[PDB]
RNA sequence: GGCUAAUCCCCCAUGUGGACCCGCCCCUUGGGGUGUGUCCAAAGGGCUUUGCCCGCUUCCGGAUGGGCCCGCGUCCCAUCAGCUAGUUGGUGGGGUAAUGGCCCACCAAGGCGACGACGGGUAGCCGGUCUGAGAGGAUGGCCGGCCACAGGGGCACUGAGACACGGGCCCCACUCCUACGGGAGGCAGCAGUUAGGAAUCUUCCGCAAUGGGCGCAAGCCUGACGGAGCGACGCCGCUUGGAGGAAGAAGCCCUUCGGGGUGUAAACUCCUGAACCCGGGACGAAACCCCCGACGAGGGGACUGACGGUACCGGGGUAAUAGCGCCGGCCAACUCCGUGCCAGCAGCCGCGGUAAUACGGAGGGCGCGAGCGUUACCCGGAUUCACUGGGCGUAAAGGGCGUGUAGGCGGCCUGGGGCGUCCCAUGUGAAAGACCACGGCUCAACCGUGGGGGAGCGUGGGAUACGCUCAGGCUAGACG
RNA sequence: AUGCGCGCUAGGUCUCUGGGUCUCCUGGGGGCCGAAGCUAACGCGUUAAGCGCGCCGCCUGGGGAGUACGGCCGCAAGGC
């Protein structure tokens, strides 16, 4: 099965292309608790269809550039922005802790 | 520590240093003598042990102890070395193997005879 | 090109043979596409060899070709009979 | 703010208990219901039942006791000897039907809590199905 | 090779009687009688009480001095008697009375546990038929020991069995005492076993 | 510079079919069909030559082998915190079997990072192994799978397939040849030599077996392989005798001078018969080939051994190797003598400066036994990194205090969803190993046959308590 | 030498401070004895060191040493 994923797309800059962004719980391997780690994933939008803080599958694909292996399936939910919020400020933190 | 915290930093698992540098792992390894002292123990007993500084094949260089009642040692011996300390004389790791290359082994010795290398008495 | 031939499994001197289908390039003895049968020369065994014909069969209908020996244990075996 | 409570009934109860009271209340909810359901039926507990304490509905829990005993300390053996939560929030636990646990050689229950109910440990593994492991008791 | 020289000596630091003498282990030469006392000069002396350890460690003695085995092997068979399905000690003393040596001494073919080695070892033994010099070899019931027809007519043979007339076999056996073959139809049990060892003490010495 | 053959190279021909641009239908990423237009095939050889075999060409399919891509898993240091220029995406392009910054031009300015990016250190990874009650720790030698390298670095060519260990070009180090110009090499293939090291084998036999290349075969090749040699390196089996035999010979040890000890141990009596010497003497091996039938099937039917005159069978036959550690407690085993803070022992506690069960011998004892000790290393013990399974008033351990970001965690009721969770089904979990069962070598070690298990992940179906989520209520928390 | 939050588990006694029907009861704070329980002991004990759940900080033999090197901060002192 060509593996399908969930996710919102965080950002939009480049051209042709959105950056999704896919929780996944699980349970620790051997603390047990259920943890959650996501990854950004570089989607291909042909259309500029896709936009900031909307929800979407992504599918397997065959490659369309380098870090780009993945095409935008359908719109699930529309327009939630807080998880948006959310990413953008995780990295709005790392202007902290350094020097 | 809380299992949150357990994941987030979770446990160290205890690394140990080895008591030997015979080193480059080896189980003994061969050297030459420099010095062939003898040497004043530790607080608690009185005595004069013989030991032999030596220079190794590891480009190591320690005393090591002399086992045994007579040894032939000389400064320029070849020897093998043991491994394993003494409590009461300070510096000291390693032990020499009798009836290797030139250290040999106890003259008259009957006991433990695979200890100080000795051979078996002939018998009538 | 794929082929049915005899692997070692024995001991020494005490040979067993695994009658195994496998690419020729494959060693003697590793990975194998299927096994479909044994042999054993001492016959040291009422059954010093079976093969499941049904199998064998479809390899050959595939086009695995087999060596002397292999053909020898097949044909003994009765692949090959047409009665 | 009552953080687990499901460990605050076990405990209500296990606090009640050491100091031999007849009955308590702990604050109430379908889920505690059924873990109750299963302690009487199971003989820990005498039974329950709901109440409203100003307004706020309750359950007393009403807790069994052995006889009293002799020479020093006559106090009655306890019927929980204990009662501990398994599942906590921020660490859970779930089993399937296979890992259900065997309590105290059996003398004792594990609630599970599962797809088909709550129920003890006997009830899913011969019911088949496995869950989210709330608690043991003895 | 196992353990060569006096053994009347072990009967002694035991301090119980296993007898592996054969004859005059049975008459009152064994020096059991009038020397119980243990090998050595403290042996008159008095003896103080054994560690646990020790405990242990003399009843495995016992248990494995009787059949003359190497460690080696015993506790081998230990090991592997403990993972055979079922109660260890009793599986393990099957395991040891299933030892050929041990059933041609058994059925009385020779009268020490040890001459019975020797028997074994120069196949003057056959089982089912076919020789067996081996004495190691496990015997499965239903299998038929006999002595090997060429040694039948041996002096020693028909010695031992001259004096086998009439004398009963432990129950898991049977014999035939002019024809000399003779059947081993069940392992043993603990009960249907003399000896004068408990095993568990055993276990418990592997435990650790 | 000249000669000539071909299954070597080239041009027309035929087009079953196929390639390609453009149209159309279906399909849905470049899958399949289709219609015109252009382009593309081939080699002959052997026979008993009128017919067969060995080949050749285009195409569709099968099969086995692989290329590339994705989810997830995969050591240490945060005294490594920022990293990034083909770097991130885009059009168009080159390359490839094929997607791709794989490469190029041009355009945009992104991409990654405390969920550890960048950096440094170590490291082939896995099946499995060892250890552990388990969870877990440790490891990856031999056997199997995959990777990578073939003196160091770069690069292509040929080809179905390589960027190629016994192919090639170039730079570099080293060795050897050198008419001083210039050349020749590449055991991390089997043996072997040298060095280094604590240490690691024969410059053997053989193509008989199995496998592989070429060949119509006959056959040739094969340091794959199958054997033998070497070394207690490990595992398993086996011998150094059995029964009798003293109220217990001498010697050696201690004595309370009565004796206790070694100890049935020996001597000797009887019996068996390791080694060893004659005689037979293998399976491993029926195909390829041979004839019948039609070169099928089927049927018959002869050659073919390295190991080896070894295994084994039958025959005769001799009492025929014992060593090592330990004996103060942990720990099974005790006494005199000798030494006198010495000589020494020692894993930890710690013995020895006069009566030492600790040192050095002897007698006796315990443990193992063709072994037994030592050292190194790993797990264990060690619940001493505590998931199972620890703690922090005084023992090590609560941050000087707050605000609050990420993050973790979340009252009561109802309903939708089914992400976690659970169950069923099935796919996968190669073989070896591991467990069980019978079996094969006299047993075992070793081997074979069969069985069963299995976390995890793919797929389909189902459950809805708890967890999540979406929607709606509540007021016991919180705020007003 | 006792991180913050919440629920739960005899009393007694002194006291500060609101409300009450003000022998007293009822909230909120400070002490002392002491159920159960905990604790190596001392002690703790509704102002837990009890019973629980959440989250943060921290520990892992003594000395070398809060030293060395690195980094960060600071005018220096010297801090983390
Ligand atoms: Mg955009
Ligand atoms: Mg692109
Ligand atoms: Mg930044
Ligand atoms: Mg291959
Ligand atoms: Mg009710
Ligand atoms: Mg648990
Ligand atoms: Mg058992
Ligand atoms: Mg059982
Ligand atoms: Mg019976
Ligand atoms: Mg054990
Ligand atoms: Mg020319
Ligand atoms: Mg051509
Ligand atoms: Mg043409
Ligand atoms: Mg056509
Ligand atoms: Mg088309
Ligand atoms: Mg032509
Ligand atoms: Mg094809
Ligand atoms: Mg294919
Ligand atoms: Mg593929
Ligand atoms: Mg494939
Ligand atoms: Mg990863
Ligand atoms: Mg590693
Ligand atoms: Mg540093
Ligand atoms: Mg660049
Ligand atoms: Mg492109
Ligand atoms: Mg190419
Ligand atoms: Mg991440
Ligand atoms: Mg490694
Ligand atoms: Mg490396
Ligand atoms: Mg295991
Ligand atoms: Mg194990
Ligand atoms: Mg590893
Ligand atoms: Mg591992
Ligand atoms: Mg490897
Ligand atoms: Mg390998
Ligand atoms: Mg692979
Ligand atoms: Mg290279
Ligand atoms: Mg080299
Ligand atoms: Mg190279
Ligand atoms: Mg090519
Ligand atoms: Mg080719
Ligand atoms: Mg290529
Ligand atoms: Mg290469
Ligand atoms: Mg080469
Ligand atoms: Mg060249
Ligand atoms: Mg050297
Ligand atoms: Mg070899
Ligand atoms: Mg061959
Ligand atoms: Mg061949
Ligand atoms: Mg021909
Ligand atoms: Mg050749
Ligand atoms: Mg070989
Ligand atoms: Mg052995
Ligand atoms: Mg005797
Ligand atoms: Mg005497
Ligand atoms: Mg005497
Ligand atoms: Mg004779
Ligand atoms: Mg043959
Ligand atoms: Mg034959
Ligand atoms: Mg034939
Ligand atoms: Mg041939
Ligand atoms: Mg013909
Ligand atoms: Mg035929
Ligand atoms: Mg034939
Ligand atoms: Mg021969
Ligand atoms: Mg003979
Ligand atoms: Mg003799
Ligand atoms: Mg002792
Ligand atoms: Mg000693
Ligand atoms: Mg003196
Ligand atoms: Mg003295
Ligand atoms: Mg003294
Ligand atoms: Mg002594
Ligand atoms: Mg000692
Ligand atoms: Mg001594
Ligand atoms: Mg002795
Ligand atoms: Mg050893
Ligand atoms: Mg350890
Ligand atoms: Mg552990
Ligand atoms: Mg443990
Ligand atoms: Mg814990
Ligand atoms: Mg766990
Ligand atoms: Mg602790
Ligand atoms: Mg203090
Ligand atoms: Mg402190
Ligand atoms: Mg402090
Ligand atoms: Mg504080
Ligand atoms: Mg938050
Ligand atoms: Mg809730
Ligand atoms: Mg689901
Ligand atoms: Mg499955
Ligand atoms: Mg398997
Ligand atoms: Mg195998
Ligand atoms: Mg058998
Ligand atoms: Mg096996
Ligand atoms: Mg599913
Ligand atoms: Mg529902
Ligand atoms: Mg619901
Ligand atoms: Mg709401
Ligand atoms: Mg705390
Ligand atoms: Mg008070
Ligand atoms: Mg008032
Ligand atoms: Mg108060
Ligand atoms: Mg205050
Ligand atoms: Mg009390
Ligand atoms: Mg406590
Ligand atoms: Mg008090
Ligand atoms: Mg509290
Ligand atoms: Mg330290
Ligand atoms: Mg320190
Ligand atoms: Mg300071
Ligand atoms: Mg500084
Ligand atoms: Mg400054
Ligand atoms: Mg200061
Ligand atoms: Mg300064
Ligand atoms: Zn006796």
């Amino acid at each position: 099965p060509k593996k399908v994923l969930t996710g919102v797309v965080v950002s939009d800059k480049m051209q042709k292309t959105v950056t999704v962004l896919v929780e996944r719980q699980f349970p620790h391997p051997l603390y047990g608790k259920v943890i959650k780690r996501s990854k950004k994933y570089l989607a291909h939008d042909p259309e500029e269809k896709y936009k900031l803080g909307d929800v979407v599958e992504i599918i397997e694909s065959r490659p369309i550039s380098k870090r780009k292996r993945f095409r935008v399936l359908r719109l699930v939910e529309s327009g939630r922005m807080d998880l948006v919020e959310k990413y953008l400020i995780r990295r709005q933190n790392y202007e902290s802790l350094s020097k | 520590p809380t299992i949150n915290q357990l994941v987030r930093k979770g446990r160290e698992k205890v690394r140990k240093k080895s008591k030997v540098p015979a080193l480059k792992g080896a189980p003994f390894r061969r050297g030459v003598c420099t010095v062939v002292r003898t040497v004043t123990p530790k607080k608690p007993n009185s005595a004069l042990r013989k030991v032999a500084k030596v220079r190794l094949t590891s480009g190591y260089e320690v005393t090591a102890y002399i086992p045994g009642e007579g040894h032939n040692l000389q400064e320029h011996s070849v020897v093998l070395i043991r491994g394993g300390r003494v409590k009461d004389l300070l510096g000291v790791r390693y032990h020499i193997v009798r009836g290797v290359y030139d250290a040999a082994g106890v003259k008259d010795r009957k006991k433990s005879r695979s200890k100080y290398g000795t051979k078996k008495p002939k018998e009538a | 090109m794929v082929k049915i031939r005899l692997a070692r499994f024995g001991s020494k001197h005490n040979p067993h043979y695994r009658i195994v289908v496998t690419d020729a390039r494959r060693k003697r003895d590793g990975k194998y596409i299927e096994k479909i049968g044994y042999y054993d020369p001492r016959k040291t065994t009422p059954d010093w060899l079976k093969v499941d014909v049904e199998r064998a069969r479809y390899w050959l209908s595939v086009g695995a070709q087999p060596t002397d020996t292999a053909r020898r244990l097949l044909r003994q075996a009765g692949v090959f009979r047409q009665e | 703010m009552l953080t687990d409570p499901i460990a605050d009934m076990l405990t209500r109860i296990r606090n009640a208990t050491r100091v031999y009271k007849e009955s308590t209340d702990v604050p109430a909810s379908r889920f505690k219901e059924e873990i109750l359901r299963i302690l009487a039926r199971e003989g820990f507990i005498k039974g329950y039942e709901r109440v409203d304490v100003d307004g706020k509905p309750y359950l007393r829990v009403y807790l069994k006791y052995g006889p009293r005993r002799q020479g020093p300390d006559p106090r009655p053996e306890q019927v929980i000897h204990h009662i501990r939560r398994i599942s906590k929030p921020g660490r859970r636990v779930y089993v399937g039907v296979k890992e259900i646990p065997r309590v105290r050689r059996g003398l004792g229950i594990a609630i599970l809590s599962t797809s088909k109910g709550v129920l003890t440990d006997r009830e899913a593994r011969k019911l088949g199905v496995g869950g989210e492991l709330i608690c043991e008791v003895w | 090779g196992r353990y060569i020289g006096p053994v009347c000596r072990l009967c002694r630091r035991e301090g119980v009687k296993l007898y592996l003498k054969g004859e005059r282990c049975y008459s009152p030469k064994c020096a059991m009688e009038r020397r119980p006392y243990p090998p050595g000069q403290h042996g008159q002396k008095r003896a103080r009480r054994p560690s646990d350890y020790a405990v242990r460690l003399r009843e495995k003695q016992k248990l494995r001095r009787i059949y003359g085995i190497s460690e080696r092997q015993f506790r081998n068979l230990f090991e592997e008697a403990s993972k055979k399905k079922g109660v260890t000690g009793s599986v393990f003393l099957g395991l040891l009375e299933s030892r050929l040596d041990n059933v041609v001494y058994r059925l009385g073919f020779a009268v020490s546990r040890r001459q019975a080695r020797q028997l074994v070892r120069h196949g003057h033994i056959t089982v089912n038929g076919r020789r067996v010099d081996l004495p190691s070899y496990r015997v499965r019931p239903g299998d038929e020991i006999a002595v090997a027809e060429k040694s039948r007519n041996l002096e020693l043979i028909r010695q031992n069995l001259e004096a086998m007339k009439g004398r009963k076999v432990g129950p898991w056996l049977s014999l035939d005492v002019e024809g000399m073959k003779g059947k081993f139809l069940r392992l043993p049990d603990r009960e249907d076993l003399a000896l004068p060892v408990n095993e568990q003490l055993v276990i418990e010495f592997y435990s650790r």
